[PDB]
């Protein structure tokens, strides 16, 4: 489906905050003895509303509320991090999950490139 | 199910892992993001009298945790100590590893009491509160949030300055909630839906700097007489210890 | 291995209890706040012994205890989530983890609809 | 490993994702389910003298928790509030987080006392105790809980009643144990393991509808004398404070 | 990268205690009631430093530290037990989160059996 | 990103699952392993005066755990009892689930007193805490851990004797820190980096051995003159309450 932003106002403009995983440090601030409190990890950052992003972006997570609390309503664990794994695992099911067909649409491997050898 | 932000064709749109095509590469988890939207980007009032008539104490609801990595730079956030009549606390302390929210413009810290009908108090629109990469459907004691929206996507392949308001309310989470803006521990003003954070932040200037605040050791109350949009789009002091200041 | 089931009783029959994640709302009844509380979240079903599949699944049960037992022995998590996310992970790795080599039993790759094509 | 249940062949067969053919397909986490299955359903004895025999306490082992996400209704549950003869507490709070079995037609809660010689209380037979969604290899205090087992499977591609009866034990966990049904807080029967739910049940209610309960401030305590399967298939009062009831 | 130890020292040999998912169990020892208590769970093995693997490890453990800090200062998970899963799945995604062109060299399939089939 | 241990031509690389060829297959999670490796393999000084210049209080900093799957036998562990002078303890109690090093076979049980300035202590070399399967980045108190280092790895497809040495302290974590070896509670040595686990051992039998232990109620106090490498690879008693043992 696409997203149509239903909302009063949209601020067009994204200034986020995140963390770095990779955070490459400078010598030793990578030691959490040494290295910033629990205030000062943070990177920013500013986003314009390029494609409608922004505004697409404040209509979907407005749209994700209903089916994320019924998830948390339904599980047990006390704090979830794993919604984004378990995806990424549903992804490789819908195509890697059983044969897969070659030249099916569900099949997502490309004879092409090897297909031109044997006709050669 | 949860749905899913994946761009297609330049323009957002919703579609979760089965519903994509075999064009559409993930290569790594990386690609894979939780973020955190607030409510002030729709265009919400944020003024605490607005903002608190959003929340509600429930009980029988166990409260939940979901987390996400990144946030949006907040105008506006809340820490709220409510208490009952009695003395004894409204809500639970934050639990380990839940700090607050951690870019906010203006924190509104309320201080106040309420008959707390309800064991958490909860989101009426169904939002989250926001903390530091956690979200919950429960508002801790004393911890800044900010109320929010959370969404996932799948990517294609000026310091920082904090200013604390704080407040006292009487009657909280109730259909008759009555706030003081508070100057000091002994000077307060009568604060209305209207004043935005930076009209009280000139209000507290001016009585400071030139001497409207409680010279004695009674608790001294002002008001703002009615003759006095979006954040990011944009006198004569008399007393009647109730007063008027035109 | 078949299951066979050896207890001195076995009720065929299965009232079970769950819980609906998507969990289809009406109105507002996905907001926490006025949502049904822990108790009335749950939905029900009946289960008849087709194919003896309930006193097959009441062996498997008993049968699945020392494993999970052994596994929770060796664990530290408190409370254990990630069984079923991580046997996903491991269905994938046992087809997709090394290379596949076509008409292997090992490879669950089908060439047939495709390799008509070719000689045609 | 830990087992897996599958179909084929038009029967439920053990074999791990190692030991699947390319024809048995898994397109989402949504086939793979974790269930709880009553240890009544095998045929074991319900009753509490029964139940608590097949309990014990032992220390060193760190409890453990599973979650499983659909459970079976029960007949019998049981909830534990045990202490020592000292009055310390035998079991430990349930933590955040978990609660009882959801669905119960009887709960035994039985009250009592024993020597509790060990930190924790686990199922000597290695089954586990059932609550909300979650399966703990110990007993928690005052927690609804149902004996059970967890299956693990590859899914191929009249309302709810609740009645709680009361019981008071002395010894608990021993060789030498005694039960009470308790009528109220003065009255109660000397407890057999051959007496039913339905059969306390309508105890209960002889003795309320005719006036056998005690009329004293003193423990009356009556008993049944012995000349009076599955729960899925299926008087004179005199006094000798003990007594009988032909 | 290869690896360098760099360590004023390394003990060659490692005497290592880990404990038995499978736990092969001895009667009734995997009932937890009367199983060993939480000392009494470990197995141990002894290592040489075949293939350098020992030395190599010393400094492996020791250069993962900064990235791994890193991770740990960036999550807000208390006790991270998901680490190993989420590179099982970064693994798979590497190699079969895109379509997979065959004789390509990010595509691990071989047609080699089959494409003697065709030409036969 | 992690690192991550293969053996590649005999050898073993880093080299994360983005950077491997078709050769490498990864049949299941069982290939995948975590492991802890203690610092005393590196050659460090592993007595009690050296490994406490390792670690540092700190605030603001909220404390990490990883686990890991197997650790290696340790000869050196530590377990910290520490209080201000004031009395208030030093460091959290463990967390619930966080067991000692499973084996050392010298625990360095060290009670003492220091400033403390820090709400939690970590390592200066950014090295971990290890404990039962867990490691962290700080100290919990009264637990037995082992100085280490985590790795991950894809693999290719004498009993235990522990002994336990108390110390005190004084200004524990300073730049003044003075160590006392404790043989009972009323008589104790001045304690030297170069004093060996086997010299303490065999010192406190000697002490006993003949009686130089404080027969009175008083502190006795011995010393050590100075006229008295890895652990895989290898007297007159006077009185100056002070003392002397050439
Ligand atoms: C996604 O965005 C939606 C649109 O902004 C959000 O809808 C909001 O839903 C809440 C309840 O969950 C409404 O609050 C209640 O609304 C009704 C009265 O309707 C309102 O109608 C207009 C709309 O602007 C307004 O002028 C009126 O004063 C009413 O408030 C009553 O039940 C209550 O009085 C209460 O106010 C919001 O009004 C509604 N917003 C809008 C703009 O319609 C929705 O909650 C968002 N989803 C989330 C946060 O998960
Ligand atoms: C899976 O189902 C099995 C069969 O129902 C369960 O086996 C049970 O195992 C427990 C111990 O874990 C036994 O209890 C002990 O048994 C022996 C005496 O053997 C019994 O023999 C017959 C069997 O019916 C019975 O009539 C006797 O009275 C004995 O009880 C002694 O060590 C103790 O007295 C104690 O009772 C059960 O008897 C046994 N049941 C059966 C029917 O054999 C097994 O535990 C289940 N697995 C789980 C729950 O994980
Ligand atoms: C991986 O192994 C590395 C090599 O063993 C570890 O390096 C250690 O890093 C710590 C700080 O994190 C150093 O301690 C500080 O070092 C300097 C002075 O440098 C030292 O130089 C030589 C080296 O042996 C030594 O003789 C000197 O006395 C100095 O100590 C100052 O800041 C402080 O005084 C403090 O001692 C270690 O010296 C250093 N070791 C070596 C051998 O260089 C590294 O930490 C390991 N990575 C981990 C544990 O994650
Ligand atoms: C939409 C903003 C955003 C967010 C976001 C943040 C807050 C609220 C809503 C959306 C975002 C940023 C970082 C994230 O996580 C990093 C830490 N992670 C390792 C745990 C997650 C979301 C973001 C996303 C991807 C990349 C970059 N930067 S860019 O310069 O490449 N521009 C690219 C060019 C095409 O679209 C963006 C920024
Ligand atoms: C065997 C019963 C069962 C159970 C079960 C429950 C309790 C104890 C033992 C087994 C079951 C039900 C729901 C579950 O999870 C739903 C919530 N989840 C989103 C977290 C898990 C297990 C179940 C399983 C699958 C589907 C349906 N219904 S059906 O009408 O399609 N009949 C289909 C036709 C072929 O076999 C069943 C019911
Ligand atoms: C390097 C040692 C090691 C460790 C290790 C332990 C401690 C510290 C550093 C490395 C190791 C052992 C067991 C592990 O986990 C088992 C429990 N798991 C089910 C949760 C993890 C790491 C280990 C690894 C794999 C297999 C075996 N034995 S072997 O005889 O086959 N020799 C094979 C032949 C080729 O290289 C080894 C031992
Ligand atoms: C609050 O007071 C108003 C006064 O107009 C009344 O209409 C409303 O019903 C009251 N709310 C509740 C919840 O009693
Ligand atoms: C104002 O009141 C607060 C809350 O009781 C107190 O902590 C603070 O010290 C007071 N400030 C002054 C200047 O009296
Ligand atoms: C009010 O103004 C005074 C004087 O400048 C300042 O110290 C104080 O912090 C101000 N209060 C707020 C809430 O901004
Ligand atoms: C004293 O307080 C009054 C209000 O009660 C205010 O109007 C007046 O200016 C103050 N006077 C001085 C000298 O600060
Ligand atoms: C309990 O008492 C019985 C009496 O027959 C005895 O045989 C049994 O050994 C006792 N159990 C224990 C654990 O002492
Ligand atoms: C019966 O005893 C229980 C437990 O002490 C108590 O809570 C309850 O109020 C009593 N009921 C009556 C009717 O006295
Ligand atoms: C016993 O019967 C009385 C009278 O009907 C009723 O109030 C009470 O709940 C019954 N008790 C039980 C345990 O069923
Ligand atoms: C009083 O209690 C006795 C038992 O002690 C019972 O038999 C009798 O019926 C009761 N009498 C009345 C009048 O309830
Ligand atoms: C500790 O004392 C020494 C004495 O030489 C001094 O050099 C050093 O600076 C002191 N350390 C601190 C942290 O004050
Ligand atoms: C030695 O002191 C410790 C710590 O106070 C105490 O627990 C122990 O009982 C003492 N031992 C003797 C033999 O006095
Ligand atoms: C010291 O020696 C005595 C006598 O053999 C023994 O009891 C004691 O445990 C020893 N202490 C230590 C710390 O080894
Ligand atoms: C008594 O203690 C002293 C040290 O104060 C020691 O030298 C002496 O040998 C002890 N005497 C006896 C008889 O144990």
């Amino acid at each position: 489906e696409a997203i149509v932003n239903a909302q009063p106002k949209c601020n067009p403009n994204l200034h986020y905050w995140t963390t770095q995983d990779e955070g490459a440090a400078i010598g030793l601030a990578w030691i959490p003895y040494f290295g910033p409190a629990a205030e000062g990890i943070y990177i920013e950052g500013l986003m314009h509303n390029q494609d409608g992003l922004i505004c697409g972006l404040r209509q979907l997570a407005n749209e994700t509320t209903q089916a994320l609390q019924l998830f948390l309503r339904a599980t047990t664990e006390l704090r979830t991090f794993s919604i984004l794994n378990r995806k990424a695992i549903d992804f490789l099911l819908q195509r890697w999950g059983g044969t897969c067909h070659i030249l099916g649409p569900d099949c997502c491997i490309e004879p092409a490139d090897w297909t031109k050898n044997i006709t050669d | 199910s949860i749905p899913l932000g994946v761009i297609h064709n330049s323009a957002l749109q919703v579609s979760d892992v089965d519903k994509l095509v075999c064009r559409d590469k993930l290569s790594s988890t990386n690609q894979l993001r939780s973020v955190g939207l607030n409510l002030e980007g729709n265009g919400v009032a944020t003024d605490v009298p607005s903002a608190t008539k959003r929340w509600g104490f429930r009980s029988g609801v166990p409260p939940k945790v979901v987390n996400y990595e990144a946030g949006e730079w907040a105008e506006n956030c809340y820490n709220l100590e409510i208490k009952k009549p009695d003395g004894s606390e409204c809500l639970p302390a934050a639990p380990d590893g839940i700090r607050g929210f951690p870019r906010c413009r203006y924190v509104h810290k309320v201080s106040g009491t309420g008959p707390c009908a309800g064991d958490f108090a909860f989101h009426k629109e169904g939002a989250f509160f926001l903390y530091d990469r956690l979200a919950s459907t429960v508002i801790y004691r004393g911890t800044t949030f900010a109320e929010g929206v959370v969404a996932f996507l799948i990517l294609p392949q000026s310091g920082y300055y904090s200013t604390t308001i704080r407040y006292q309310a009487t009657g909280f989470g109730t259909n008759e909630t009555e706030y003081l803006f508070e100057v000091d521990n002994l000077t307060y003003v009568q604060l209305e839906s209207r004043f935005t954070p930076q009209f009280l932040l000139q209000l507290n200037e001016t009585i400071y700097t030139s001497g409207k605040r409680s010279n004695t050791t009674g608790k001294l109350i002002w008001k703002v007489n009615p003759e006095i949009w979006a954040f990011w789009e944009t006198l004569s002091f008399t007393v009647v210890e109730s007063a008027s200041s035109g």
